[PDB]
């Protein structure tokens, strides 16, 4: 989780399965 | 006509816009890095006593500082990039030149020093958090 | 005005935004700051010379959660990516 | 007229099935207007004429 790392109409929608269920 | 190389000098803040921790590539007239300069559209005039500049196709920048051109009156190493009319400057006991003043020309004279002449080029200028151009790379 | 979506015309820069006081420091010559992707993130108050940040006002997409026209006609609405304070 | 009506109009049906359907975009329109110009301290000598 450490190693791997608002705009003009471009919204990033949230992931349905939270990373605490994955 | 003694010649001295100019190493990483003649960089001037291109515009007022503040950029923080952003590398911006600007195509603008600049003195190419590592270019020989004579040592006695723009000039990176520098002086190690020196008083004023007479520039005309006329304007006399006599140094209050008796600037005169229509005429306008205003208020170790010294660097004075001049462009057509924008004057940048820095006084230092890589250094970038603030826009010291902009005033609403074919030949350069001086009265009482190294001169170099700029060309169109593209450079990558690294602004730090406090918006200071710490470094640059000539891309050619 | 501050903290209200307003039309901002600090001299030379025209934009619609929420103007808030900001902590970043512009060098004396600098007027308007800019951020990656080249947007006008901050402006310097001309009269008071303070760094006033600019943020775009709320935008998002409403979505309707329906039980099914047959099961019911009652609906719910998710306003995506907005803060409950600014919804109405 | 209503949130359900907008979903039915988007799907072009009088029946809408169970789910979440994107129908619209919400924007806060600007409340007022502001203009800020620099402290105009400078003035010139018409007074001397
Ligand atoms: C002349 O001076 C008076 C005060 O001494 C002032 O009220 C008036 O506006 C002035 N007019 C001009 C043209 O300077």
């Amino acid at each position: 989780f450490n190693k791997v790392t608002k705009f003009k109409g471009l919204t990033v929608l949230p992931p349905l399965l939270t990373d605490e269920m994955i | 006509p003694a010649y001295t190389n100019s190493f990483t000098r003649g960089v001037y803040y291109p515009d007022k816009v503040f950029r923080s921790s952003v590398l911006h590539s600007t195509q603008d007239l600049f003195l190419p890095f590592f270019s020989n300069v004579t040592w006695f559209d723009g000039v990176y005039f520098a002086s190690i006593i020196i008083r004023g500049w007479i520039f005309g196709t006329s304007l006399l920048i006599v140094n209050n500082v008796v600037i005169k051109v229509f005429e306008y009156v205003s208020q170790n190493l010294r660097e004075f990039v001049f462009k057509n009319f924008k004057i940048y400057s820095k006084h230092t006991p890589f250094s970038a030149l603030e826009p010291l003043v902009d005033l609403p020309i074919t030949r350069f004279q001086t009265l009482l020093y190294y001169v170099g002449y700029l060309q169109p080029r593209t450079f990558l200028l690294k602004y730090n958090e406090n918006g200071t151009i710490t470094d640059a790379v000539d891309c050619a | 005005v501050k903290n209200k979506c307003v039309n901002f015309n600090f001299n030379g820069l025209k934009g619609t935004g929420v103007l808030t006081e900001s902590n970043k420091k512009f060098l004396p010559f600098q007027q308007f700051g800019r951020d990656i992707a080249d947007t006008t993130d901050a402006v310097r108050d001309p009269q008071t010379l303070e760094i006033l940040d600019i943020t775009p006002c709320s935008f998002g997409g409403v979505s309707v959660i329906t039980p099914g026209t047959n099961t019911s006609n009652q609906v719910a609405v998710l306003y995506q990516g907005v803060n409950c304070t600014e919804v109405p | 007229l209503d949130p359900l009506s907008e979903t039915k109009c988007t799907l072009k049906s009088f029946t809408v099935e169970k789910g979440i359907y994107q129908t619209s975009n919400f924007r806060v329109q600007p409340t007022e207007s502001i203009v800020r110009f620099p402290n105009i301290t400078n003035l010139c000598p018409f007074d001397e004429v």
